[PDB]
RNA sequence: UAGUCGGGUGAUUAGCCAGACUCUAACUUAUUGAACGUAUU
């Protein structure tokens, strides 16, 4: 979890230990620890995190030591934010994985297709298999329509509007300026989506498409 | 009394209030926030002086924000006393409405804003009357500024009137005397503390224009 | 011109005075000493060489200083400066936050040109030698933050020129009201024989600060305090007496005593023993008949055989 | 070192604690009966050696007061006055004071409450900050624990600090020592008008 | 949900009243003051006719925008109509019903206005002659604003056809009318309640001699 | 009453004794620097 929160943002906070569940009953000296070691290549051989607490009322107060994983963590953000670089994948799948099918599927309000939506829920032990299928969805409809052709329609659109307002027609400069601010941004996502060096949806789809066809045997 | 049942396979607090044995649950408002307050109280005081005799008797520093919430007059008159000898060494800070807890209370202890301030003030200060056992009517009046009777009652004026009156037309009942005396025995009744006042004031008055005749 | 005059001081070039201040306010050694509870006040004291500029400096140019200025005053001290309220019943205390800290290059040269006496007049080419000369830098990446430090020798002066106004102004409104008025470096004490007079002061002292210095000098509005014969009354660590006399106490007159007494018996190890000597010459100066009391109870021979 | 020695024989908690932490027997004995030490009175009352009480309270710029200084009764102290004089105010700066100690005797450099950049500040401050300085007492050896909560308004560039070492300071006093061997701890606690809830006995907490 | 006229009978009998309901009806009727939709329909009316020439011009492609705004204009009218239709108080007049009650009514407060303070809509008050927000109200103060304030949303909904909506009919029940009230206070509540609300049968519960001493003992 | 001041006694930072004071109301502080006292010279 502190991998994934420092990815997300500059002084992200990870998950932290229970007084009251994560100490053991009998301990003597009263606190708990959690200690781990990763690897990243020969330039970084050992990336030590500690996840610590202390009960109520010791005379000493044990904290965490995260400043490793939050240093790796940084670099990873901080390069991404420059040049888009390939990034981590941490997930957990629990026996809560185990839940019935909601049919009914939400309304595409758009953060599915935001990038750092992978991050979302990835520890929590079920996965989001309802965002699959929305994002999915999305990625068909995508594919099917062309894209540009909204801003090459919005454009027209804008340039249609550009004709009413030079004609005389000053009532419509207000709804003008908020095509060109809808044209922007398309183009701007366009561009961001340019940017970003993303794989076409296109690609995306086929890719998934074969790896589930690949793993699961019943599926064709 | 206070105790736990689990006979019905609940764990359930009964109290006996008023001689009633009744779930807290049951409890009135007033009765039940009042309890709360002592019970948490208690609870924290005997899980923090495990070494006193009397873990009631530890340190420390309770704030209360308007004391006399949901009680009743008579509760009124009880409440500090029995916090003080409950907790004798805790610093209580409390806030209050109520000339009647201010009449269980010394004066030293009151802090008292001044009456215009618009918050310029610098020091806050005690009241000059003593508090401590005196009568809640004058507490009212000299520590909390309001009148014993309501001046947006006309009837609460009547007296006054009746008394004007009765020193223009020189100390005799006139038709328009009658008339307010008459309207204060109707509105006050014939053995009202009024009725009586008014009474007093007719023999006083009369028995001052007979001296004044003699003279 | 402040140059010329510091190396025919110091009997250097004016290139090497002038190299020198470049980087002066960055030549400050940082140390932390014990409070007398619990934690640690922290010090910057300038390099030597600094050191040297610094009270060149302040013999060459006297800044003025008002009288009721009592610390850092030739032949005047904590003595002076009780025995100034010893005779008043009614005491007030009052003391600025961060004194030292507060006073910046801005609030130096807005003092200079607001000066009611005689100030000398610096060359605009002298005024940022001066500022490098008297004003620390305790922030490497930050330039533009220059303060005055405790630990520097010039400290103490420009501390008492800066509030020179300030005193003036205060001390002319207590006198016509009969209030005694007094400043130890940022302790300030007032005391009178009028009842209900120094209730009105800390206003005063508020609207005053902020019409001198605006936000940069500020009360401690936590270490004002009231006080009376009715109670302990003490003035920078000397206690007055109900018979408005200086005294050290009876807590610290009955601790020197418990040593006298453990050194009669030669249990004073020497470290106790020179403590006890040098806070005997304390008392000489404070409460010199105590010195005879102490005499008299413990012999004259024990009490000069110590002070041996 | 000799000059704690000193105070701490003259009676100081805070020197002999430091003299403690350092050789870390008399020292620890000398905090633990400061806190420890009382009698019973003629009443039958247990009364301990050393109080601890609230002395003096200072409000600046703090929701209506522009500048406000309290002196409390080391046993009972009621505020009266109209609605909307600040009674209520007074008693939550004294809560959040409070809070700090609380928060230490739990956890070593724990954080109590703080003052809101949004309400606490007085609305027509020309100064845009606010500050609650209190006084506490404990015993002749411990005669002022000053503390001081402040904050600047919300925009301001200028951020005004709160001093809480010295509550923290003599939380740990309390926390270490108990640690050692059991001491009696101080009671803190509010009640304000939020007292008055309807009683739900199927909400249970599983939380501790 | 609040504009709707039975919105009134919402959670009424609950105990607590809703002051947040009060607040948001408040600020949407001071929206509406500062802008009426009779020139939201006139300029609605402009758009619709501008963006009709346009279509008769031979731009096909703003043919959707028009379809909309035409929905857009024919739901303003329905909804200016069913206000016209509901006989229904002006939103002006509304919200200077409520500001007297409440000023009338409430002793500390003599003024009550909705300030577009940076992004976003607030209620001030000005309470013992100086300006603050709810949030700054003593509690005394903001729990009887909040029960007048409630009682006169109520009564301006449910009475559209009086002169004065709050000398309609109804019962309102009480419990410790002096809750939280100083005496200066107890001694003027009842008398203030009677006078905003004439025609209302009032059934109360007190424990305040102050609140007794202005009541007949016919009542009690 | 309480708190405070402190002359004395007391192998003495305690305790005890004597005398006194009372604006709503002291909380004893910080060096190697500065100044003051003492020592050294
Ligand atoms: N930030 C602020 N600036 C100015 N006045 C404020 C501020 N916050 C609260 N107030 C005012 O202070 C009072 C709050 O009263 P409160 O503290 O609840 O006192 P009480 O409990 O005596 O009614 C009201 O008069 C309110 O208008
Ligand atoms: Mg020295």
């Amino acid at each position: 979890s502190w991998f994934v929160a420092n990815i997300l943002k500059e002084g992200g906070s990870g998950q932290r230990l229970s007084e009251m569940t994560d100490i053991k009953n009998d301990a003597e000296d009263r606190y708990s620890d959690v200690s781990s070691t990763f690897f990243f290549g020969k330039g970084l051989k050992s990336v030590p995190i500690r996840l610590s607490r202390s009960a109520l009322g010791t005379a000493e107060r044990r904290d965490s030591e995260v400043k490793p994983a939050k240093d790796l963590a940084d670099i990873w953000r901080v390069i991404n934010e420059v040049n888009t670089i390939n990034l981590p994948t941490f997930a957990l799948y629990n026996v809560e994985r185990s839940q019935p099918f909601n049919r009914n599927i939400k309304d595409n309000t758009g953060r599915r297709e935001e990038r750092f939506d992978a991050y979302s829920q990835t520890l929590g032990g079920a996965g989001r298999f309802d965002h699959f299928v929305e994002w999915y969805i999305y990625l068909h409809k995508r594919t099917v329509s062309d894209i540009s052709s909204s801003i090459k329609e919005l454009e027209q659109q804008v340039n249609d509007l550009q004709r009413t307002v030079d004609g005389g027609m000053v009532s419509v400069k207000s709804l003008l300026e908020q095509m060109k601010f809808k044209l922007s941004e398309a183009i701007e996502r366009n561009d961001a989506a340019v940017s970003s060096r993303v794989l076409t949806e296109s690609v995306q789809k086929s890719i998934v498409e074969k790896a589930i066809c690949s793993v699961v045997p019943s599926i064709s | 009394n206070i105790w736990v049942e689990m006979i019905t396979g609940s764990d359930l607090v009964k109290v006996t209030n008023d001689g009633h044995d009744v779930t807290i649950d049951q409890l009135s408002d007033g009765q039940r926030v009042f309890l709360s307050l002592v019970a948490d109280l208690a609870r924290r005081m005997v899980m923090l002086n495990p070494l006193l005799e009397n873990p009631l008797e530890g340190r420390g520093i309770v704030l209360i924000d308007e004391i006399e919430l949901h009680l009743h007059p008579k509760w009124q008159q009880e409440v500090i006393l029995n916090l003080r000898s409950a907790f004798p060494n805790i610093q209580f800070i409390i806030t209050t409405h109520s000339p009647i807890v201010l009449s269980t209370i010394e004066k030293r202890c009151i802090r008292e804003f001044e009456p215009n301030d618009d918050g310029d003030q610098s020091f806050l200060d005690s009241p000059d009357m003593q508090t401590k056992g005196s009568e809640n009517a004058q507490i009212l009046e000299q520590v909390m500024n309001v009148h014993s009777t309501p001046p947006g009652i006309a009837e609460s004026h009547w007296l006054g009137n009746f008394e004007l009156l009765l020193l223009d037309n020189s100390g005799e009942l006139d038709n328009h005397s009658q008339v307010l005396y008459d309207q204060i025995k109707a509105h006050f009744g014939i053995d009202s503390i009024e009725l009586k006042k008014a009474d007093s004031l007719i023999r006083i008055n009369k028995m001052k224009n007979k001296l004044n005749k003699i003279r | 011109s402040v140059i010329r005059g510091l190396a025919a001081v110091l009997r250097q070039s004016d290139s090497d005075i002038s190299a020198f201040l470049v980087t002066a306010p960055r030549k400050y050694k940082v140390y932390k000493i014990p409070k007398r509870t619990t934690g640690f006040r922290v010090i910057a004291q300038p390099a030597k060489g600094l050191k040297d500029i610094q009270r060149a400096f302040v013999q060459l140019y006297s800044l003025p200083v008002h009288d009721a200025s009592m610390a850092y005053m030739k032949g005047k001290g904590i003595r002076d400066n009780a025995a100034a309220h010893a005779g008043n019943q009614y005491l007030l205390k009052a003391d600025l936050e961060d004194f030292f800290n507060s006073i910046t290059p801005a609030i130096f040269w807005r003092c200079i040109e607001m000066s009611s006496a005689q100030t000398p007049q610096f060359e605009p080419q002298d005024k940022l030698f001066i500022e490098k000369i008297l004003f620390w830098q305790p922030i490497k990446r930050r330039k533009t933050k220059l303060i005055l430090s405790v630990g520097a020798p010039s400290s103490p002066v420009i501390s008492n020129f800066c509030m020179y106004e300030f005193d003036n102004r205060i001390h002319a409104a207590c006198k016509k009201v009969e209030i005694t008025y007094t400043r130890y470096a940022d302790d300030l004490t007032f005391s009178s024989n009028i009842p209900d007079v120094l209730k009105a002061v800390p206003s005063t002292l508020e609207v005053l600060l902020k019409d001198l210095f605006g936000s940069a000098l500020r009360l401690n509005h936590s270490k004002t305090v009231f006080s009376s014969k009715a109670h302990n009354r003490h003035v920078t660590g000397i206690t007055i007496n109900n018979e408005e006399t200086l005294s050290l106490g009876r807590d610290r007159k009955r601790f020197i005593k418990h040593l006298i007494n453990q050194y009669k018996y030669g249990l004073l190890d020497n470290e106790d023993k020179a403590y006890l000597i040098g806070l005997l010459a304390f008392a000489s100066h404070i409460e010199p008949s105590f010195i005879t009391r102490m005499n008299e109870k413990y012999s004259l021979e024990l009490m000069e055989r110590l002070r041996g | 070192t000799k000059q704690y020695e000193r105070k701490a024989k003259g009676g100081n908690l805070l020197s002999a604690f430091e003299l403690y932490q350092r050789n870390s027997g008399e020292w620890f004995e000398m905090c633990r009966d400061y806190i420890q030490d009382g009698h019973v009175d003629e009443s039958g009352i247990f009364r301990p050696d050393n109080a601890f009480y609230l002395r003096r309270l200072t409000l600046k710029d703090f929701r209506r007061f522009s500048l406000l200084e309290i002196k409390l009764e080391e046993d009972l102290t009621v505020i009266i006055g109209n609605n909307g004089k600040g009674k209520t105010s007074i008693l939550y700066a004294i809560a959040k004071t409070l809070s700090w100690f609380v928060a230490n005797i739990l956890k070593e450099g724990g954080s109590g409450q703080r003052l809101s950049e949004m309400t606490d500040i007085k609305n027509d401050a020309e100064d845009r900050y606010s500050d609650v300085s209190s006084t506490f007492f404990f015993g002749k050896g411990l005669k002022s624990v000053p503390i001081r909560l402040s904050r600047s308004a919300l925009g301001t560039a200028e951020r005004r600090d709160s001093e809480v070492k010295p509550a923290k300071d003599l939380a740990d006093i309390w926390r270490v020592i108990n640690e050692v061997n059991t001491i009696n701890l101080p009671t803190f606690a509010l009640y304000n008008v939020e007292r008055s809830q309807p009683f739900n006995r199927n909400i249970k907490d599983n939380t501790g | 949900r609040r504009e709707e006229r039975f919105d009134a009978y919402s959670q009424t009998l609950g105990g607590a009243g809703r002051f947040d309901h009060f607040v948001e009806w408040y600020i949407y009727l001071h929206k509406r003051t500062v802008s009426d939709i009779s020139s939201s329909i006139k300029e609605l009316e402009q758009q619709v006719n501008d963006l009709q020439r346009t279509v008769d011009g031979g731009m096909v492609s703003v043919k959707s925008l028009l379809e909309q705004m035409k929905f857009k204009l024919s739901e303003a009218i329905e909804r200016n109509d069913a206000a016209v239709s509901s006989r229904v108080l002006t939103e002006s007049v509304q919200k200077s019903i409520v500001e007297k009650a409440i000023c009338s009514v409430v002793p500390s407060i003599s003024n009550i206005w909705v300030e577009m303070i940076t992004g976003s809509d607030l209620v001030k008050v000005t309470n013992d002659g100086h300006d603050v927000t709810i949030d700054q109200l003593s509690d005394g103060q903001r729990v009887f604003l909040s029960l007048v304030a409630d009682l006169a949303r109520r009564m301006v909904m449910l009475n559209p056809l009086l002169e004065n909506p709050l000398e309609g009919r109804g019962i309102v029940l009480i419990d410790e009318i002096e809750l939280h009230l100083h005496p200066k206070w107890q001694q003027e509540v009842i008398l203030n309640l009677r006078s905003a609300f004439p025609n209302i049968q009032f059934i109360i519960t007190t424990h305040s001699p102050i609140v007794l001493s202005t009541i007949e003992k016919r009542c009690i």
